[PDB]
RNA sequence: CGCGACCUCAGAUCAGACGUGGCGACCCGCUGAAUUUAAGCAUAUUAGUCAGCGGAGGAAAAGAAACUAACCAGGAUUCCCUCAGUAACGGCGAGUGAACAGGGAAGAGCCCAGCGCCGAAUCCCCGCCCCGCGGGGCGCGGGACAUGUGGCGUACGGAAG
RNA sequence: CGGCCCCCGGCGCGCGCCCGGGUCUUCCCGGAGUCGGGUUGCUUGGGAAUGCAGCCCAAAGCGGGUGGUAAACUCCAUCU
């Protein structure tokens, strides 16, 4: 639902990739404090999403993704079947969001079909721990039941009219 | 980590799951062209085990065959020779059909250069497969010297005289006893050297 | 006392003992493999042959389900070796109950 | 047709054989283009050997050439392994290598290794400004020649054994026979049915 | 109802490129007879040749083993001499008929997808410039491609840390 | 043989690129309507089917292919 889906992306926005802009003046920054004082680790953790459904399968079989957006219209749809399957057993928390021209945005790109939760800053954990458990309450633990339902085999509202429109004559059969 | 699970999942055809999708897009791409450019591979485990990169110059078209052996094109089933030559109807075209496929393919578009192709669906009339085609004169293509060797004059309309992996499994070629047809060359070429008259000089 | 016919045949020369060659070790199941390939087979599911199949090979016999493999998949050597691969999917959904 | 006391022939002239004549005018014409051929690349090398790398020795196959030994294609990794040069290094030294050879017997195997460290050792190498690393001074006074001729180490030299003289003993002359053939060979023959009726005496009880 | 994205698609005398036809001796992919021979004739032979059709190049095709072998084992292809008119095919008739060792010519090997790893570390196009001839860039700033996966190290002779 | 004019392959100043090898330990390791089987045509010396093609059925993972008489059992060889 969309008031899940907008904490979510509220959540992985200050995650955002790094752009090419950026990654211009990154690199000047590293280089200048290097010129100047040959810092050992100037940065530990620099946290970022991942993107890409094969950089995401490596992150859930390995279990390094904390949490893992998983797109809605793969026009192969076989891309990603695997995938809510994959994070049941590994046991990483996987949510189904609408829209992958809306993810992609993200990362600054046009369709991006999944990206991953690594390593949140742990001031913000506590956002990212906030939704897990209304997320795997949705999905993981519903596997037993959201794998045995079928889909589709409604008929068209001109035929299931004509079907209602019999059911009201067997129903005026009766009484 | 992606493309093995594809490729896996590919592997069976017949579970609810893989034959529900492919059949949901063998009646979409039922109703389109007998060749149709798609914009990206339906497949694209398998496209890039046969040679796809995703950058400017490479094209996929997907591209429909009737199925069925070939009726031999002769008036009223007439063939007028000798009685092991009636053979209108059990006859069977020994070039492969997805051989077929990228013929027709390569030769809509003379200035691309074909690299192989794979099956995407089949009915029961029409079968369709998606064709890899190169660019040889884009600059993604004329640099990358990996990627050079299509863009050599040599390599002009490869399906024409066979010489893809769909197309040169009809030519019978290969290394072995079961393959000693074609021992020299090509077919025809060990056929010029077993009945050639090889008398020397002095003799 | 070498010689040529017989049951020791040959000109008897010393082995070398080596590694193999690295090709011949191909087909090996690789565990992560295992693991790709039994993820799958509950995603997807069982073909409609196969599942004619363990429904012979519960309770109907034995000899007429490996007579039903021997026509579908082509040989019998292959109808064997996916016979007893589904009577332990028989084995797993029944007796690991 | 026929006639008297001669040859039935199948002359294989019932399909249009003219066509197909290739007759050889041009080929003193190519022998000497293929001594050019020859000469304008031995020159064009080096002081590197004419007639290309060196060769293996390796013995024929199929029993009736097992006897023998003939020049092969490359060395191999397992040789190359135990004379302890690197295995893409050993083209560029002269030798070639064929990795898809296989060694399963030790005789042959150290012949090629003995072959192979003999040549290296009355190999020169030319550094390219004269560092040297693993090579010394003047290039063995100017190399005695310059360039070799049809095989570096003479590459076939079927070579046998003397075996000068014994006196006739006694075991000697009085067993290894002809019946020693009939009789191992038809132990070869009767060994798996033999095996057959020892399986019956062993389910008899 | 409007707007934004993306996917599928359209249009244009868009900017910049490309393909077409010829020649066809040799070469590659298919298609393909009959005369004739068998003293007749159907299977066979002529012949997978003639004609038909399509693609190239200075050569083409092939080519680095899902090989040959069966012993002391050879080691991509192509060509020659043999094997050999032989094993085999065939109204077992007429006829047809390869290969492997062996000797030579020539000799050269390699690359990807995948599996992981590196913050897409990659490419195209435009603009002004370093500075140039006979024009191609590594350098600078913008628009795209691209995570549905570009580039690096890697290929079964093993590989990586 | 000489003299003339143009064209060409390769030594040395300035760009561009630049840690390999051995041993051990741990981890990685592969191409699917494809192989194969059936049947049906063609082809081949290839014969209980050498090759190819249609249609149907359709894989495996100490697997698969080959080992020239169909099949079941087994061992070994060889290739990927
Ligand atoms: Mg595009
Ligand atoms: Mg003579
Ligand atoms: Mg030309």
């Amino acid at each position: 639902d969309r008031q899940t889906a907008t904490q979510l992306l509220k959540l992985a926005h200050k995650y955002r990739p790094e752009t090419k802009q950026e990654k211009k003046q990154r690199l000047l920054a590293r280089a200048e404090k290097k010129a100047a004082g040959k810092g050992d680790v100037p940065t530990k953790r620099p946290p970022v999403l991942r993107a890409g459904v094969n950089t995401v399968t490596t992150l859930v079989e390995n279990k390094k993704a904390q949490l893992v957006v998983i797109a809605h219209d793969v026009d192969p749809i076989e891309l990603v079947v695997f995938l809510p399957a994959l994070c049941r057993k590994m046991g990483v928390p996987y949510c189904i969001i609408k829209g992958k021209a809306r993810l992609g945005r993200l990362v600054h790109r046009k369709t991006c079909t999944t990206v991953a939760f690594t390593q949140v800053n742990s001031e913000d954990k506590g956002a990212l721990a906030k939704l897990v458990e209304a997320i795997r309450t949705n999905y993981n633990d519903r596997y037993d039941e959201i794998r045995r339902h079928w889909g589709g085999n409604v008929l068209g509202p001109k035929s299931v009219a004509r079907i209602a429109k019999l059911e009201k004559a067997k129903a005026k059969e009766l009484a | 980590g992606a493309y093995k699970y594809i490729q896996e999942l590919w592997r069976k055809k017949q579970s609810d799951v893989m034959r529900f999708l492919l059949r949901v897009r063998c009646w979409q791409y039922r109703q389109l062209s007998a060749l149709h450019r798609a914009p990206r591979p339906t497949r694209p485990d398998k496209a890039r085990r046969l040679g796809y990169k995703a950058k400017q110059g490479y094209v996929i078209y997907r591209i429909r065959v009737r199925r069925g052996g070939r009726k031999r094109p002769v008036p009223k089933g007439a063939t007028y020779g000798k009685p092991v030559h009636h053979g209108v109807n059990q006859l069977k075209f020994a070039r492969s059909l997805q051989s077929v496929a990228e013929e027709r393919a390569g030769r809509h578009c003379g200035a691309l250069r074909v690299l192989n192709s794979y099956w995407v669906g089949e009915d029961s009339t029409y079968k369709f497969f998606e064709v890899i085609l190169i660019d040889p004169f884009h600059k993604a293509i004329r640099r990358n010297p990996d990627t050079q060797w299509i863009t050599k004059p040599v390599h002009k309309h490869r399906e024409m005289r066979g010489l893809t992996s769909a197309g040169r499994k009809s030519r019978g070629l290969g290394k072995g006893h079961k393959f000693h047809h074609t021992i020299g060359g090509s077919r025809r070429a060990a056929w010029r050297r077993r009945n050639t008259l090889q008398l020397h000089r002095y003799r | 006392y070498p010689m040529a016919v017989g049951l020791n045949k040959g000109h008897k020369v010393t082995k070398n003992v080596s590694k193999p060659r690295h090709s011949r070790r191909r087909g090996r199941l690789t565990k992560h493999t295992k693991f790709v390939r039994d993820m799958i087979r509950e995603v997807c599911g069982f073909a409609p042959y196969e599942r004619r199949a363990m429904e012979l090979l519960k309770v109907s016999k034995d000899k007429r389900a490996l007579k039903f493999i021997k026509k579908r998949v082509g040989t019998h050597i292959r109808a064997k070796r996916k016979r007893e691969e589904l009577s332990n999917v028989l084995a797993a959904m029944r007796k690991a109950a | 047709a026929p006639s008297r006391n001669g040859m039935v022939l199948k002359p294989h002239f019932h399909k249009d054989w003219q066509r197909r004549v290739a007759t050889w005018f041009n080929q003193p014409a190519r022998k000497i283009r293929r001594r050019k051929a020859r000469q304008a690349k031995a020159r064009r090398i080096a002081p590197r050997p004419a007639s290309g790398p060196i060769r293996p020795i390796v013995r024929c196959p199929t029993v009736r050439y097992h006897t023998k030994v003939r020049a092969g294609r490359g060395f191999s990794l397992e040789e190359l392994r135990v004379a302890g040069i690197h295995k893409k290094v050993a083209r560029t030294i002269g030798i070639s290598v064929d990795p898809r050879r296989r060694n399963k017997s030790t005789e042959s195997l150290q012949a090629n290794v003995q072959r192979l460290k003999e040549y290296r050792s009355k190999l020169i190498l030319f550094p390219r400004k004269p560092s040297a690393p693993k090579k010394g001074d003047s290039s063995a006074e100017e190399l005695k020649l310059a360039t070799q001729l049809t095989g570096p180490v003479m590459p076939v030299r079927n070579v046998y054994k003397k075996e000068k003289a014994r006196v006739i003993t006694e075991e000697e002359k009085n067993f290894k026979a002809f019946a020693s053939l009939r009789m191992a060979r038809a132990n070869a023959r009767l060994f798996g049915i033999r095996a057959k009726r020892a399986k019956e005496a062993a389910e008899q009880d």
